């Protein structure tokens, strides 16, 4: 077939990235290494800051729509007792 | 000329096509189904229907 | 560029339907594997209405087609559109694959795409089978009794998968609920080897019946075999339609308007017009286990064909002889077809005897060493030593 | 595995039950079976078989109809001895249930139904 | 095998439906279900065939009510639980005589009458093989033939042996019309009315197959015209070679 | 795929042989006449397949000369086959021209296939 | 993607033949054509060269297995007949 | 070059599933993807040797 | 009432449970109603007919 248009990704060889100069790289055999030195001091010291980085932003909404969802079942609660039949009475018509 | 109208869009002539293929199936119709009845005049249900009317 | 160029989707239009280069001089020939596409969606297209209307247990199958045919709107309509295609779609295969057989389609670099089509092949003869047996008539549910037995003859795995294939002790309402299940399926199998057998084809392209390289001189393919395919699919239509609307119960057998018995059997027991060759061969050999063994192995010698065929020019176009043993073989298909609708009598076993070795020596025996001879007779015809 | 009874299927008769699928033969006996079963010398045959080796249960008879052509189907009550008569190719199964004359090679099978007392089991 | 195995060969009469621009004669349908009535449904059901779809092709509306309405079918239980039994209506389906397979054998020594509602697509012959049936009984059987206790020799029977034996002699109907009730005639209507119970679209479908055969055949001619024209650059075009001099 | 090296062996003992070369030549004269390709304006050396190295090797070493004619000869042939025309009868190839142009560059690549294999697969005499 | 294995087709501007020298073409519109005269004096006179030259090829097998048919059918009708029983008493055991 | 390269059917797993470039960073939620492809194949089966006893 | 073999109760215990009621067999030799005791692979019967 014919080539098609072009895109922003290549493969192995041209990849299509900026020209690079002046970086070196390192590396051990996973063979040399001794076995998964990396579970604990990960699932206390650094899972605590993590949990501490973004927590915020996920149980201030969570607060806001479930104290919202409470007063909506006790008032409904409250409107089919005894106690809430006069109200029930008014608020449909 | 003729070619500058007829065909010389083809929203001139799909349309036309469209357009012209519905009056064709009415048209179309109706000449058939009075060729078929009337080769087979005799046999028909309805010509049945007016000889038992007594 | 241009936009059905660039585009992802568009781009794999264009490069099959549209811009595909094609040599100039192939024939109409070439135009049966287009009509082998509509077939496969006018079949399943039909088949999704009728589905709708239809009941797989073995008390209502049989009244759920004739519901099909008197109460739904165009029922009649559907279903003979449906079995007469079927008819049509093994006549245009038929076709295809002999043409691929007399222009050396199957040689090198093709042989990749001649293997792939021989599993069509076999896919197809199984979804016919299974459709056939979802009526329940009296040839449906005989037709299925001694198919099925014949996976009775394989040794220490025999009496356990002919009880498992039939769900219980005899073809009963089990067999034809899963039938019914297994038969919507394999057309869906049918529809992605044909996109694994287009594939095969685009990376070396078609042949030409000159048998030579087309490199020299190609057009495109839009305007000039859209419009040449276009002329073959308004004549197949015609003669579908004749047969649906005029003779639609010309190609089918009577007994299968009698609904399925299982204690009266018919006094003769056949399968549809395009099995019969194949029931020719199985009943050609005297054992049970040998005439299985035969009968699967006639469709699998077609893959032994690139390595038999010792010749260097490519097709039957200047080749005498071996256009002569082509329509020998061909004839000799019509008349085992031909034995398989006969009585079990004389002198119609040892015709069939002779006939299925004919079929078998073609590949094995004539092919070899009429093209050694051939190769022998250019060579000195020319050279003068 | 079915029983339908014992004293429910009377002497002159028989029933086709659609058993496990299977159109098989019931017979009810007398000792009026052994009279005539084998009054016919075997050699004159296919390939033979004696009555101990057909069935030692002998006054409660069944066997199958799924004939070794492509599934023929006998008679009920008639002919010449009283046997079961193919009319696909030709063929009488005479009392005993074989060969007279005919291209059919050799006969089936008596189900393999065991006596316990009571209900015989079919199958 | 050997002729009278296979039955003899029911020739070619020249029914008034055959061709392909031909109608059923619908005054023969109405004139055949007279003789089913009378002669055929004692010993024959009709089970596929409903009520509603005569009218406008027989007989009346009104005419078909007063058929259904002298039989009895099986009404929902009353406010108890105990049955009930009703009229007939438009909805229903035409009642057969036995009520179960026992006792349909049980009247006609051993054998099984069949249901007549597809006997013309199930037979090899078509309607020519059910005329010929019916008026090939002789009235003695050919020299030789020894014949079973309770069967009748017709050869167009493969086997030469029948349990049925022969309906129809002359004059036993009176048709409203007023046409002569021979053993041919009722033969003629008999078939004419059972095919049509086989195939209700017959008269529609070979309508629809007019209008999509001249449609088709006008696009296949048309295609040819178009293609030819496109190609007539290619067809027409020429070559010559000058052969290279001799220096790249 | 038979070999050409083996089709000359073959041929070459049928015509240095008196008896064998006159029951077998007047047979093969009649049938490239009844084959029809030099009709169509085409020698046997354009017939022969060439999607394979040995055929790709003999191609690239035949002069420019002879291979600029070749592809005018497959071009006009797919041409008059287009039209289901035969050409005029003065435009057909002649026997004297019907010659072996492209043999003998086959006849050295089969020879060097086989040669390399030869010793790549060899054991030694020690 | 990667390349994939090389072929003997490639695409327009590239089509892997040899190379061409010498080599002139013409050509006609077809709208400055006349009507298809193309169907008569072809459907006639060359449609009969084209069957006479390949037609002997089909009839020589044709007729072979045709007269094999035939014979087979006659002699199957004779056994079945009441001249034909003693033979087919003989060639059946 | 290898067999996965060159041959037409298996060209397209090798480019698709063992060759295919990724980015080094990558998440678990990147994981979604392959799950909904498994959840196919386990649906389409199920129901399949279902069907064979409904009505 | 075959279910209840090997949960609740013996293979003959269940025999003689089924055998105390009445099923509708298939029909004489006639055409008329036949009437037959309980098996395994019945089900088991309720007090009302609709
Ligand atoms: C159900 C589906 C229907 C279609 C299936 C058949 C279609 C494929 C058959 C191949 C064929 O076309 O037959 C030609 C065959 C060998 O010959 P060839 O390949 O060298 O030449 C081809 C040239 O392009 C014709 O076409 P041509 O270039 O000569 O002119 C165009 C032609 C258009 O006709 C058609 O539509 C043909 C489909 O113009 C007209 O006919 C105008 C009408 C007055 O010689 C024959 O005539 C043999 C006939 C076929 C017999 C075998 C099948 C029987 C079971
Ligand atoms: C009901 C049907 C569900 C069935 C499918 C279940 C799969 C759901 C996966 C959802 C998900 O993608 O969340 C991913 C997120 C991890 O993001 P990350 O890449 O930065 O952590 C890499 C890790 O540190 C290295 O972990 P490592 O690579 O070393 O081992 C992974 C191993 C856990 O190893 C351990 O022992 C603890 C470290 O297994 C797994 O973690 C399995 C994956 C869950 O997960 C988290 O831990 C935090 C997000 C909580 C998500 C909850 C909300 C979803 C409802
Ligand atoms: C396991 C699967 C096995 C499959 C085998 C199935 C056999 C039945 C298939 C029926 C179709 C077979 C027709 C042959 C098609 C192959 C292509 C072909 O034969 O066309 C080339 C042939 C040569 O004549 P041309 O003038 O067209 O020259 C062009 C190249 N020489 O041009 C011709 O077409 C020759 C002229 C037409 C011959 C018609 C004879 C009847 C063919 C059999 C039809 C079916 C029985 C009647
Ligand atoms: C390659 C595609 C197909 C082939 C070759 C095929 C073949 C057949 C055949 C030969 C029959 C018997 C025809 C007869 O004598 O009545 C049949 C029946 C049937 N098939 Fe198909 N079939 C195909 C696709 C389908 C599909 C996809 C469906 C469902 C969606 C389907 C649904 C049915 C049904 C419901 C019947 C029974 C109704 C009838 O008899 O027409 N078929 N099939
Ligand atoms: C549903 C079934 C099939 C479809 C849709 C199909 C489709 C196609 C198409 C579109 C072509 C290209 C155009 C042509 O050559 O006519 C083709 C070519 C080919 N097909 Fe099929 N085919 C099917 C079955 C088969 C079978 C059963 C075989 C052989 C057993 C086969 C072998 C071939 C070959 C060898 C070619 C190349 C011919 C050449 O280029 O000269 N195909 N197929
Ligand atoms: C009260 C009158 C009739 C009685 C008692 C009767 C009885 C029978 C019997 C016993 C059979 C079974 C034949 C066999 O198995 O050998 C039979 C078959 C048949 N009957 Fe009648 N019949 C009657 C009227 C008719 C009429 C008037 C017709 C035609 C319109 C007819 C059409 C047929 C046909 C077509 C068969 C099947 C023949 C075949 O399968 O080749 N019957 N009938
Ligand atoms: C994306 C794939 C599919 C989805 C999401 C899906 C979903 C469902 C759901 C939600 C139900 C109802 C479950 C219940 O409460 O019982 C159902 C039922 C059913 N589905 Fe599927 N389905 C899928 C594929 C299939 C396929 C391919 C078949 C093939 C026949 C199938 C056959 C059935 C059957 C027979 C039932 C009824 C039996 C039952 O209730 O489990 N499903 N499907
Ligand atoms: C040689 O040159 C060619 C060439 O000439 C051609 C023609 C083609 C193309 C050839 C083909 C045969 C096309 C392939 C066609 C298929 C693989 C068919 C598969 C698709 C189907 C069968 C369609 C399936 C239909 C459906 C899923 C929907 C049907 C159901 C419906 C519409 C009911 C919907 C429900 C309601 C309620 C309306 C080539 O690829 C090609 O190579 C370059
Ligand atoms: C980003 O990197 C990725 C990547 O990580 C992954 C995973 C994939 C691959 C992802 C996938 C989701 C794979 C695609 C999966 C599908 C398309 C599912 C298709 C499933 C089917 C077609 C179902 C097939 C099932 C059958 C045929 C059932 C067989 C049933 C039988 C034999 C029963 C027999 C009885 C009867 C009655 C038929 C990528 O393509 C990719 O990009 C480079
Ligand atoms: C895990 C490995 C695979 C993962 C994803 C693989 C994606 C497959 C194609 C992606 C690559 C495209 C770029 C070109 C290439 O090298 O691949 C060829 C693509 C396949 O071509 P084709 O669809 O057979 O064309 C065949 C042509 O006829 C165009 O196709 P058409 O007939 O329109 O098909 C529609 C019919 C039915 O399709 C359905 C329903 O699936
Ligand atoms: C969208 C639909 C899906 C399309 C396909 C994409 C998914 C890939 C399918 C799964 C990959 C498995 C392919 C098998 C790999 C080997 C192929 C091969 O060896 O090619 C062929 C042989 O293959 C065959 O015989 C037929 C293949 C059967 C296909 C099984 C379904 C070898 O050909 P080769 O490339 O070596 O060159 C010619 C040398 N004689
Ligand atoms: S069927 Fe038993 S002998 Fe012919």
């Amino acid at each position: 077939g014919p080539p098609s248009g072009k895109t922003y990704m290549g493969w192995w060889g041209h990849m299509g990235g900026p020209k690079q100069k002046g970086i070196t790289s390192y590396a051990v055999s996973p063979y040399a290494q001794k076995p998964l030195q990396g579970i604990f001091h990960n699932a206390v010291f650094n899972s605590f800051r993590r949990f501490k980085s973004q927590f915020l932003y996920v149980l201030i909404p969570a607060g806001i729509y479930w104290y919202w969802w409470k007063n909506g079942n006790e008032y409904n609660e409250f409107l089919y007792s005894k106690a809430g039949r006069e109200e029930l009475e008014r608020v449909n018509v | 000329s003729l070619y500058k109208t007829f065909f010389k869009r083809n929203a001139v002539f799909v349309g036309t096509i469209f357009a012209g293929a519905f009056v064709f199936q009415t048209v179309f119709d109706t000449a058939i189904t009075s060729w078929y009845e009337n080769h087979n005049k005799g046999k028909l249900w309805k010509d049945v229907k007016a000889r038992i009317a007594a | 560029m241009a936009f059905r160029k660039s585009n992802v989707y568009l781009s794999l239009v264009n490069s099959y339907i549209i811009d595909s280069p094609q040599p100039s001089s192939i024939n109409y020939w070439w135009n049966m594997g287009s009509l082998l596409g509509l077939c496969l969606v006018i079949q399943i297209v039909t088949g999704i209405f009728m589905a709708m209307h239809y009941s797989s247990n073995i008390e209502l199958a049989f009244s759920s087609v004739e519901h099909i045919m008197r109460d739904v709107h165009n029922g009649y309509i559907l279903r003979y559109l449906h079995a007469n295609g079927a008819s049509f779609f093994f006549m245009v295969m038929f076709m295809h694959m002999a043409k691929g057989l007399y222009y050396g389609s199957y040689r090198s670099p093709r042989v990749t795409l001649w293997n792939v089509g021989v599993i069509i092949f076999i896919l197809t003869i199984a979804t016919a089978f299974l459709g056939y047996c979802c009526v329940y008539g009296q040839m449906s549910h005989w037709g299925a009794t001694v198919i099925t037995n014949l996976f009775s003859a394989i040794p220490f795995v025999g009496n356990d998968i002919v009880s498992w294939l039939w769900g219980g002790f005899s073809v009963s309402n089990p067999t034809i609920q899963r039938f019914f299940a297994l038969h919507y399926l394999v057309p869906f199998i049918i529809a992605a080897m044909v996109i694994m057998h287009l594939m095969a084809l685009h990376i070396h392209g078609s042949s030409n019946p000159l048998g030579i390289t087309g490199n020299l001189d190609r057009i495109p393919m839009h305007s000039y075999f859209i419009f040449k395919d276009l002329v073959t699919v308004f004549l197949f239509m015609l003669i579908l339609a004749l047969f649906v609307f005029y003779s639609p119960n010309t190609l089918g057998h009577p007994d299968n308007y009698i609904p399925g018995n299982p204690l009266v059997t018919p006094a003769s027991i056949v399968p549809e017009w395009y099995l019969l060759p194949f029931y020719a061969i199985l009943r050609s050999i005297p054992d049970k286990l040998l005439g299985v063994i035969t009968m699967f192995a006639a469709i699998l010698v077609l893959l032994v064909l690139p390595f038999t065929d010792r010749s260097v020019v490519r097709g039957n176009t200047f080749k005498v002889l071996s256009k002569f043993f082509f329509f020998i073989f061909v004839f000799n298909f019509v008349l085992l077809g031909q034995i398989g609708a006969c009585h079990v009598e004389v002198p119609y076993v040892l015709m069939g005897q002779i006939a299925t070795f004919i079929y078998f020596a073609y590949f094995l025996i004539i092919v070899p060493v009429i093209s050694t001879i051939e190769n022998v007779l250019f060579y000195i015809g020319r050279v003068n030593k | 595995k079915v029983e339908v009874n014992l004293a429910a299927i009377p002497l002159g008769k028989n029933v086709v039950v659609k058993w496990q699928g299977k159109p098989v033969f019931i017979r009810h006996r007398t000792p009026h079976e052994i009279q005539e079963a084998n009054s016919v010398d075997m050699s004159a045959l296919k390939d033979p078989q004696t009555d101990a080796d057909r069935v030692k249960d002998p006054q409660w008879l069944i066997m199958l109809g799924i004939c070794t052509h492509l599934g023929c189907v006998p008679i009920g009550e008639a002919g010449d001895f009283g046997g079961w008569f193919c009319p696909c190719h030709g063929s009488h199964y005479d009392i005993s249930g074989r060969i007279r004359k005919g291209p059919a090679p050799l006969n089936l099978e008596i189900p393999a139904y065991e006596f316990d007392g009571d209900k015989v089991i079919v199958g | 095998m050997t002729a009278a195995e296979h039955g003899l060969h029911a020739p070619a009469y020249a029914w008034s439906h055959n061709g392909p621009f031909e109608t059923f004669d619908h005054a023969s349908i109405r004139r055949g279900y007279q003789v089913y009535r009378e002669v055929c449904a004692a010993c024959h059901s009709l089970d596929r065939v409903a009520w509603r779809t005569l009218v406008g092709v027989s007989h009346t509306n009104e005419e078909v009510r007063n058929m259904a309405e002298e039989f009895e079918y099986d009404d929902e239980p009353d406010e108890q639980g105990n049955p009930k039994k009703r009229p007939g209506k438009l909805s229903d389906y035409i009642p057969g005589p036995y009520p179960n397979e026992q006792a349909a054998r049980a009247a006609n020594q051993g054998a099984l009458p069949p249901d007549l509602s597809l006997i013309v697509k199930a037979r090899h012959g078509g309607c020519d093989y059910i005329f010929s049936l019916l008026t090939g009984y002789p009235d003695e059987p050919p020299a030789g033939v020894a014949l079973p206790p309770g069967s009748n020799y017709n050869p167009y029977f493969p086997g030469g042996s029948i349990a049925m034996a022969r309906v129809l002699f002359d004059d036993m109907v009176e048709y409203e019309d007023g046409t002569p009730a021979t053993t041919s005639q009722m033969a003629k209507d008999v078939t004419t009315f059972l095919n049509w119970c086989a195939e209700p679209e017959h008269d529609e479908r070979k309508r629809l197959g007019l209008k999509t055969v001249i449609i088709l055949s006008s696009l296949y001619l048309l295609s040819i015209w178009v293609k030819k024209f496109k190609w007539a650059g290619i067809k027409t075009r020429k070559f010559v070679f000058n052969p290279p001099k001799p220096r790249k | 795929p038979q070999s050409f090296t083996s089709i000359a062996r073959i041929g070459d003992y049928i015509l240095k042989s008196p008896v064998l070369s006159k029951l077998c030549v007047p047979v093969a004269n009649q049938f490239i006449n009844l084959a029809g390709y030099k009709k169509l304006g085409l020698k046997f050396d354009d017939l022969i397949a060439e999607e394979n190295p040995i055929m790709q090797t003999a191609l690239r070493r035949l002069p420019e000369d002879e291979s600029y004619a070749r592809a005018y000869r497959i071009i006009r042939a797919h041409q008059t086959e287009l039209t289901h025309h035969l050409l005029p009868r003065n435009e057909w190839i002649k026997a004297q021209e019907d010659v072996p142009y492209l043999l003998p560059y086959i006849l050295e690549a089969e020879a060097a296939a086989k040669e390399k294999d030869e010793l790549d697969n060899i054991e030694v005499s020690k």
